């Protein structure tokens, strides 16, 4: 308060000049390596391979949500909800007066099929031995180095075009939930208004 | 591995010695007692905690303590 | 009965005091 | 109900059986503790409190009913309570 | 300083720099007018006259308050007397 | 093998795997770390202090916002005394339908609340389940506040030095007067300007709180003096609560008893209450200095205070150094305050209920009484251990010396002879005429002749009682009097409420007590007595005793001392703690089972059940435990199933945690290292499992672990198996 | 004494010299128990710098509008909850971008309050003393706007009148 110092002298910030220029992007990642060591090590959180894989993933859901919209237009998506006395309590959502309200079976399917692209990511996963690009990042590994605000301009199956691409993809996800939550329709409806119309017809 | 002390409340009476079931504690010269001989403790690390060397001590409160410390595969009495 | 929204964005924001409960329990240390 | 607060109309219910009880424990405690300190002056005190002395337990048994004096008699001289030689722990 | 004590009396440094200048003389009887005031303030809110929502009157309360205190005058009273003082 | 206790390399190097058990329970034990100083310490404590303060808000708020999402709060608004307040939804995947069917409630199978939160947050002024999702909200929030804050004095400038920790004086006039008399203030003025309005109909929210004026003279009368305003028009004996109908304008009163409809204290009586507290205990936070040269330095009047005649020694000249460089001290005193405090909220919670149509919740009432008297057991034994670990490890005996004489708290070690022989001979007095009472009332109502039951008339407590204003006994003493001082003092303040209150049949305000009470409550004496005992010897003795004059060498808890000089087992003060675990749980069920009786017996209307049968042990044994547990284990046979079917569950899951419990403390280890030992053989020796191997050799559980282990089993069963059975029990019984 | 704006008291220790704006104002020895003067700085120029913002803000949408009817609210009070959650999401969004990095930035840095921003390059060229007088002007205009930032919100809170 007045007779003592509440902050001892020998307790203070230096300034880290280490982290000179870097812009934010090198100082954030920089941060969370130094800060999170044996998770950076492993090429999880802001890291390059961490960036391909869920741009990769991206894509592939952006298909994978084209294919849904396409399945809900087409007559195809199963009708009904599942069946509370064949697969247990566990599929009942609720019950309002006298009826259960059951998980609808076009979710439960579409589950099944959301069910073998994760376990073939899993098998993936543990299969590093045997497959080209692995999922984490071997001890030693140094992460790919980050491709920067612009990646290279380079055409075709290259990984400057994969990367781009990913990049494209999960930013479209990102203004595709924003437009959903902000206006207020379905995901579909919004990827439906995104097409003209091609989509849900 | 544990710790054992020896006081110069020692008599040299040797009962600590050959009690101990991992030889640790032995008897040394020393000029503060009739028999001249104090128990030592020159191979702690082989010391398993059993507390059999204090349990043979005549003196009053004790002349040889045990205190247990950081547990290893020969103070934890580990044949596996 | 509370809606969507209001459930999405306290689970966002439940998401924010998690992120806050690892740095401390990082600066904490190991 | 037994009506125990200490008011002298129901004073049969406690207060007089109280007072029995307290002469009678008295008793007991009092003729341990004679008998305790007696053979505690012998040769082997400890052989004399497994195999009583019973003519010394008889002597000092029948003389318990003057407890009450007797209490107020050795307190008095400072003869019931120890004052240093009592042993104590280390702190 | 020490406020630690073994004597008769506490010095009078325990009652503050405020108490350790005033003569016991002041304080004995002062001491006891306080107490015989906040006596008769408590006497006048309660016990005579029952209490009520309309008639809480600071004055008796304030002064109920110097019953409280008058301990402490008479206290301080007692330590200056012995403290020569 | 390695780095998991980084805290410690003495356990980081054990091969075995006592490594990773004594790892998790030596975590929280700062003082004994490694590489560790006192500035280290105080700032751990505080970072784990604030991140603690973020795990209490986000409970609150994970509470709030599962009643607002999946509970039935608006509806239980409209009908609180028919509607069953609901927790949260359950999805289980183990259910069948018959237990989805008897789970349902509305729209999912849900779990009743039995933490009358309903009740609670009813009582402050909320009608929505749109104002608990705001509770919750902002509770996260507050949660960030605390994890952002913890983060930030972790850092290089923003660590606080030691001096600052050991500020005592700027510490209690802050705690005091800003914690305590500021948020009472703050309480108060919710309390007002929401709580009142809404117990009247008037709604009070975020929007219109600056135009909606609590009183309609509107802080005039405060300015003015004209205080008296703020009571006039209090709520009328016809007021429905939540409703404008027969309500007042009054925001402060005395009003004293309960509200005529939700049987609960007036909300004007608490706003004054904590109005009050508030004024009182912001007084009470400029006592001591600071820097403006006024206030107390509590060395000076710490030192001062020894007894001229001399009887405490040197008196209390040590105490602030003392208190003031131990942690365990300060620990100790704080947790037996909590302790005193929560049972003063289990005593007062039932007797002087403070929410809305809490008092017709039979089961909540009980559920919320055994939990604080739970709490403050395991309060009581945490001041008690803190206490002994003070005094292995934090005490000096120069600091509380000088020149020779001891201090008050080192003259404690000079008579704990005296101590320890006078509150043995009380728990023995105690327990041996207690049990010769009952055991006198089993024989003779056994043998048929209940007339020579000895049965004696608790007159002391009902002289209180009456003193209080109960005309239940005829003692016409100080209330019980209309012409006594005591009266006439208060008979236009509080007097016709209280009186009205305590002299009601229906409450449970002053119950009518008789023989059984005067029984079990000796029974409470001897528990608690012998709970002391065992922490107070355990304490004292810490430091040493006779059979071992140097246990503050070994420190507060080692498993013993070996078997020379007769067997040392259970010598440690840690070990005092672990046995009297067992007497205050044993003493915590005493007080419940008693307080359980009483009001299953005066909700059921059977209140001669208890005053007959509570004077002998079958008594107990039949009409409370065989009695009511039947509802409890028809909770699911071999025709159906109930809702209390997760009750019964629990009740054999305690009682099989219980006898593993037993397990752990009857065996010891050395029988269990040799089995190991096998095992370990067996493994080695066998193909197809030679291929994996151990990384630490697996050992038995220490001593000390062992003794953990049982009693952490015998705990965990006794709490759960009393719940369920106080819960089922209640829910069974009364509908 | 030492103190300018309050000529009798005097200043505390750590209110000397430099760090400009230093009045020795700190009556309640606030300064006493900070390590040193650089978060609380920092914190103030930020409130300095938001508190211009605010009032600028304040003044504006008092007289000028956007195009859209969302827009069209002069209370600023009342235009907090008629503008819809999405600018004001948007808003908080960026502040909290703006943030993070400062985050890291304010709690170790020797000048948390330089952010580098100086787009226009005011301050290339500037001796020391015009810097330190630039540095006065900045803390001055930001106490006076926090001041008067408070007292629009308090006239609108207590009276409805936005301006005036
Ligand atoms: C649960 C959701 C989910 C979904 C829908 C997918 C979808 C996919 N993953 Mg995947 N993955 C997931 C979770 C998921 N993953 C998780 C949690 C992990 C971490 C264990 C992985 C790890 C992973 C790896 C390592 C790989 C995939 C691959 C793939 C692709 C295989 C489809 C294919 O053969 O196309 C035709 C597809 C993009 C593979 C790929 O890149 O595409 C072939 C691949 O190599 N995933
Ligand atoms: C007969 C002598 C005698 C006397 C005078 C006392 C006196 C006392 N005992 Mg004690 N005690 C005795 C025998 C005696 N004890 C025996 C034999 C035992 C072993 C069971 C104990 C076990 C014991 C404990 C565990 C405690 C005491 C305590 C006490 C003190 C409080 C009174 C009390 O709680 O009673 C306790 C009395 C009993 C538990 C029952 C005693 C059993 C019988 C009735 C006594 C033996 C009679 C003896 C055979 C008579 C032979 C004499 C004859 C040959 C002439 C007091 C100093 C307490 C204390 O320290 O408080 C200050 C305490 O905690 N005593
Ligand atoms: C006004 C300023 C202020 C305020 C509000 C606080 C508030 C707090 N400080 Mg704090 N502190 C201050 C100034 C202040 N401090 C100063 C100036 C210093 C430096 C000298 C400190 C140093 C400090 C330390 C070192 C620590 C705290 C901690 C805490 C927290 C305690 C835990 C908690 O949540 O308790 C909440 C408690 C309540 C809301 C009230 C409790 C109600 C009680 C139990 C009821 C009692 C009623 C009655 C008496 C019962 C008995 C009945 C009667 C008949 C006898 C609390 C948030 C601790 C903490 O957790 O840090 C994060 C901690 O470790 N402070
Ligand atoms: C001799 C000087 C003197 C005297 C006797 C008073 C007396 C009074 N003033 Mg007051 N006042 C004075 C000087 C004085 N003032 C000065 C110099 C100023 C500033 C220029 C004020 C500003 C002032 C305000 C702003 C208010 C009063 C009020 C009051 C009355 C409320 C007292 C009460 O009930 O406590 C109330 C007790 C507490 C608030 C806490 C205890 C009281 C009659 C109040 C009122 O409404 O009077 C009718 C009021 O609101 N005074
Ligand atoms: C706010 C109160 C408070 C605080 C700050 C502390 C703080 C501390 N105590 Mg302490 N204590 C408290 C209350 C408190 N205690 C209470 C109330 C008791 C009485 C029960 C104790 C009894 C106690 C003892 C006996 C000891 C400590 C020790 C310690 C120190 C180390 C703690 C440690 O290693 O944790 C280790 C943590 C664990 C081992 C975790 C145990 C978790 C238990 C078993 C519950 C988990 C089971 C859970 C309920 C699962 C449910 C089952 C499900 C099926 C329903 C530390 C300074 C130790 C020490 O050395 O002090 C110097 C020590 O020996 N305390
Ligand atoms: C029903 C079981 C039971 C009973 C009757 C007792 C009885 C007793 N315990 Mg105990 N205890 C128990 C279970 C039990 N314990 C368990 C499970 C634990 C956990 C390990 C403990 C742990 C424990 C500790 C740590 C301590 C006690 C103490 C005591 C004594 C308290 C004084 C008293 O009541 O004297 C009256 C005695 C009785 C009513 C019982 C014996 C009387 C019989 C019926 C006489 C019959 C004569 C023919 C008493 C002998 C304390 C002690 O020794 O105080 C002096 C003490 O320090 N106990
Ligand atoms: C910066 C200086 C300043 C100036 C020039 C004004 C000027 C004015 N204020 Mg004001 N005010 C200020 C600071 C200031 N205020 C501060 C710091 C507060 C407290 C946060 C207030 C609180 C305040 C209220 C509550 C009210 C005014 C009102 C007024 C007007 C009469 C006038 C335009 C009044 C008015 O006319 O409101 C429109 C009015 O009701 N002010
Ligand atoms: C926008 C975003 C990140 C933005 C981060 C920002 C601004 C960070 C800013 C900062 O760092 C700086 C600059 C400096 C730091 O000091 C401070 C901060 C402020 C912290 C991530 C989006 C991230 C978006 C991601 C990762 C999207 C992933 C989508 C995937 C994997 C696709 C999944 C699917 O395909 C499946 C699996 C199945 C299909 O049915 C469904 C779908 C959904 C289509
Ligand atoms: C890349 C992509 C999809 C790629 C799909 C691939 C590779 C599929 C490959 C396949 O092998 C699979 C997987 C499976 C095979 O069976 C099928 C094929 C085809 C063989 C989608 C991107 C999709 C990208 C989308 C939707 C982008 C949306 C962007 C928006 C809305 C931008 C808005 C802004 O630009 C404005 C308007 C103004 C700016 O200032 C601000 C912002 C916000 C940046
Ligand atoms: C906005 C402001 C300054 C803004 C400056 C900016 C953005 C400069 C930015 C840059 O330089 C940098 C940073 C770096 C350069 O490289 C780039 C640029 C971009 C050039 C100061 C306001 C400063 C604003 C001040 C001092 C306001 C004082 C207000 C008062 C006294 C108001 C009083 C009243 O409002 C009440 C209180 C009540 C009412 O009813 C009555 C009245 C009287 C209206
Ligand atoms: C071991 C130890 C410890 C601990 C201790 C403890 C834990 C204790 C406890 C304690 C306790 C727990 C106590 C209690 C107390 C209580 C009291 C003291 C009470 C009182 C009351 C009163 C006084 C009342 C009165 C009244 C009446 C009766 C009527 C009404 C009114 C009036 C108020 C008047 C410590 C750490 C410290 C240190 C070390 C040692
Ligand atoms: S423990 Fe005692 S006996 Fe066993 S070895 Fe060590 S010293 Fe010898």
């Amino acid at each position: 308060g007045t007779p003592f110092d509440t902050v001892s002298k020998d307790e203070l910030a230096v300034e880290n000049k280490a982290m000179a220029g870097k812009s934010v992007f090198e100082r954030a990642m920089a941060d969370f390596n130094g800060r999170y060591p044996a998770v950076a090590a492993l090429g999880l959180g802001p890291s390059a391979k961490a960036e391909r894989w869920n741009g990769r993933h991206a894509m592939f859901g952006w298909i994978v949500l084209l294919a849904t919209g396409y399945a809900q237009a087409h007559g195809l998506l199963p009708e009904g909800g599942m069946d509370a006395k064949e697969w247990g309590t566990w599929v009942i959502v609720s019950t309002t007066n006298g009826e259960q309200v059951t998980i609808p079976a076009a979710r439960a399917a579409i589950a099944i099929g959301h069910l073998h692209f994760g376990a073939v990511g899993v098998f993936a996963a543990y299969s590093k031995n045997s497959v080209k690009d692995r999922l984490l990042l071997e001890p030693g590994e140094k992460d790919e180095a980050p491709a920067g605000l612009f990646p290279a301009l380079r055409p075709g199956l290259t990984k400057e075009a994969e990367m781009l691409n990913g990049r494209v993809a999960m930013l479209g996800l990102v203004a595709l939930v924003a437009v959903s939550a902000a206006t207020g329709q379905d995901i579909l409806s919004v990827i439906d208004q995104g097409l003209g119309g091609l989509l849900l017809k | 591995s544990h710790t054992v002390k020896i006081y110069d409340t020692c008599i040299g009476c040797t009962q600590c010695v050959r009690a101990c079931p991992t030889d640790v504690l032995e008897m040394v010269p020393w000029d503060g007692c009739k028999a001249g001989q104090i128990a030592s403790a020159p191979r702690t690390e082989d010391c398993v905690g059993c507390k059999r060397c204090e349990t043979a001590c005549p003196t009053d409160f004790l002349s040889v303590r045990v205190y247990l410390g950081g547990e290893t595969t020969r103070s934890l009495g580990l044949a596996y | 009965m509370i809606y969507d929204s209001q459930v999405y964005i306290a689970l966002v924001i439940a998401v924010v005091a998690s992120v806050l409960a690892i740095r401390l329990g990082a600066t904490l240390y190991n | 109900h037994l009506i125990t607060d200490g008011r002298w109309s129901h004073g049969s219910e406690f207060l007089l059986p109280s007072i029995l009880f307290l002469y009678i424990s008295g008793w007991i405690g009092w003729v341990g503790r004679k008998y305790i300190r007696t053979v505690g002056q012998t040769s082997n005190p400890t052989e004399k409190e497994i195999i009583i002395d019973v003519p010394l337990a008889i002597s000092i048994m029948t003389s318990g009913f003057l407890w009450p004096f007797a209490a107020w008699q050795e307190f008095l001289s400072g003869d019931l309570i120890a004052s240093d030689e009592t042993i104590t722990t280390s702190p | 300083e020490s406020t630690y004590w073994e004597g008769k009396a506490p010095p009078s440094v325990v009652l503050g720099p405020f108490l350790s200048k005033i003569p016991s003389g002041v304080l004995g009887p002062a001491s006891l007018v306080a107490l015989i005031v906040g006596s008769y303030c408590t006497h006048e809110s309660n016990i005579f006259n029952t209490l009520t929502v309309d008639t809480i009157y600071p004055a008796y309360v304030l002064g109920s308050f110097l019953t409280p205190i008058s301990w402490g005058l008479h206290v301080a009273a007692w330590i200056q007397k012995m403290n020569k003082a | 093998v390695y780095k998991f206790p980084k805290f410690s390399k003495a356990l980081a190097e054990d091969p075995s795997t006592r490594r990773i058990w004594y790892g998790i329970a030596t975590a929280h034990d700062f003082e004994s770390h490694d590489a560790m100083t006192e500035s280290k310490l105080y700032q751990k404590i505080f970072a784990s202090h604030f991140g603690h303060i973020a795990i209490i808000f986000l409970w609150t708020a994970g509470n709030l916002f599962h009643v607002a999402w999946q509970g039935n709060f608006e509806a239980w608004i409209l009908n609180p005394l028919k509607v069953r307040p609901i927790a949260h939804a359950i999805w289980d995947p183990h259910f069948g339908q018959a237990a989805y069917k008897a789970f349902l409630k509305t729209s999912s199978p849900a779990n009743l609340a039995l933490s009358g939160v309903y009740e609670w947050w009813y009582t402050i002024g909320m009608r929505t389940n749109n104002d608990l999702y705001q509770g919750s909200f902002f509770l996260i929030l507050l949660s960030s506040l605390l994890l952002f804050a913890g983060w930030l004095h972790l850092q290089p400038s923003f660590r606080p030095s030691l001096d600052w920790f050991k500020a005592n004086e700027y510490r209690l006039n802050h705690h005091l007067s800003g914690l305590f008399g500021v948020s009472s203030l703050a309480w108060t003025g919710h309390l007002v300007h929401v709580a009142i309005p809404e117990s009247r109909g008037i709604h009070v929210g975020w929007d219109n709180f600056l135009t909606v004026l609590p009183h309609p003279e509107g802080l005039t009368p405060f300015f003015s003096g004209n205080w008296k305003a703020y009571a006039q028009n209090p709520d009328t004996a016809s007021h429905i609560f939540g409703s404008g109908e027969g309500s007042g304008t009054a925001i402060l009163t005395f009003l004293g008893g309960f509200h005529p409809q939700t049987k609960s204290l007036w909300l004007t009586d608490m706003a004054h209450h904590h109005l009050a507290i508030a004024v009182l205990f912001i007084v009470a936070g400029h006592m001591y200095r600071t820097n403006w040269l006024i206030g107390h330095q509590m060395k000076l009047i710490l030192e001062a205070h020894r007894p001229p005649g001399g009887r405490l020694g040197i008196g209390h000249i040590g105490l602030y150094e003392t208190i003031t460089n131990s942690l365990h001290f300060q620990l100790g005193l704080a947790l037996a305050a909590l302790g005193v405090a929560t049972s003063l909220t289990a005593q007062h919670m039932y007797a002087l209920p403070p929410y809305a149509f809490l008092a017709s919740n039979f089961p909540t009432q009980a559920a919320l009484y055994t939990h604080h008297q739970y709490i403050a057991g395991f309060l009581m034994v945490g001041a008690f251990a803190h206490g002994a670990i003070f005094f292995v490890r934090d005490y000096d005996p120069a600091v509380n010396t000088r020149n020779g004489e001891k201090n008050v708290l080192a003259r404690m070690l000079e008579h704990k002879e005296a101590i320890i022989s006078h509150l043995s001979w009380v728990s023995l007095f105690l327990g041996f005429h207690t049990l010769g009472i009952y055991v006198h009332n089993d024989v003779v109502v056994a043998f048929g002749q209940p007339e020579k039951q000895i049965l004696v008339e608790p007159l002391f407590a009902e002289w209180i009682q009456a003193a209080s204003g109960k005309t239940l006994y005829n003692f016409d003493l100080l209330l019980a009097s209309s012409n006594s001082p005591a009266s006439v003092a208060s008979s236009q303040l509080w007097l016709p409420g209280w009186l009205s209150a305590i002299n009601d049949g229906k409450n449970s305000l002053f119950l009518p007590i008789g023989p059984g009470d005067f029984l079990v409550h000796h029974a409470i004496a001897l528990g608690l007595h012998t709970t002391t005992l065992i922490l107070v010897k355990g304490a004292l003795d810490a430091r040493g005793s006779k059979l071992m004059p140097d246990k503050k060498d070994f420190g507060y808890s080692f498993p013993c001392d070996g078997p020379g000089r007769g067997g040392t087992c259970d010598i440690s003060a840690w070990d005092a703690f672990y046995l009297a675990m067992f007497w205050m749980l044993n003493t915590i069920g005493w007080v419940t089972f008693y307080w359980h009786w009483k009001h299953l017996t005066l909700w059921q209307g059977n209140q001669v059940q208890f005053n007959e049968s509570s004077n002998y042990i079958m008594g107990w044994l039949r009409d409370y435990l065989w009695l009511n547990s039947s509802p409890l284990i028809n909770g699911y046979n071999p025709f159906g199933m109930n809702s209390l079917s997760v009750w019964a569950w629990m009740f054999l899951f305690g009682h099989l945690v219980w006898a593993t419990g037993f397990m752990f403390l009857i065996s010891w280890r050395g029988y269990w290292q040799e089995l190991i030992e096998t095992i370990v053989w067996a493994h080695e020796r066998t193909p197809l499992a030679n291929l994996v191997r151990w990384k630490d050799k697996p050992v038995a559980l220490s001593i000390v672990q062992a003794r953990l282990v049982g009693l952490a089993h015998f705990t965990i069963g006794y709490v759960l198996t009393y719940a369920a059975f106080v819960i089922a029990s209640t829910i069974g019984k009364l509908g | 004494a030492q103190s300018k704006a309050l000529p009798f008291l005097k200043a505390p220790a750590k209110l000397d010299g430099s760090l400009a704006g230093d009045f020795g104002f700190d009556p309640m020895g606030i300064s006493d128990q900070v390590a040193n003067l650089k978060y609380v700085r920092a914190a103030e120029l930020k409130h300095c710098r938001v508190a211009m913002l605010g009032f600028l803000g304040w003044v504006v949408q008092q007289y000028v509008h956007l195009p859209g009817e969302i827009y069209a609210e002069s209370n600023p009070l009342k235009a907090l909850t008629s503008v819809p959650l999405l600018s004001q999401i948007q808003i908080f969004l960026f502040i909290g971008a703006i943030e993070l990095a400062t985050l890291d930035q304010t709690y170790t840095a020797d000048k948390p309050w330089d952010l580098g921003f100086d787009p226009l390059n005011f301050s290339k060229g500037k001796s020391e003393q015009q810097m330190k007088d630039l540095e006065v002007k900045e803390l001055k205009n930001g106490r006076v706007a926090m001041i008067a930032i408070m007292g629009l919100i308090a006239q609108t809170l207590y009276t409805g009148v936005p301006l005036f």
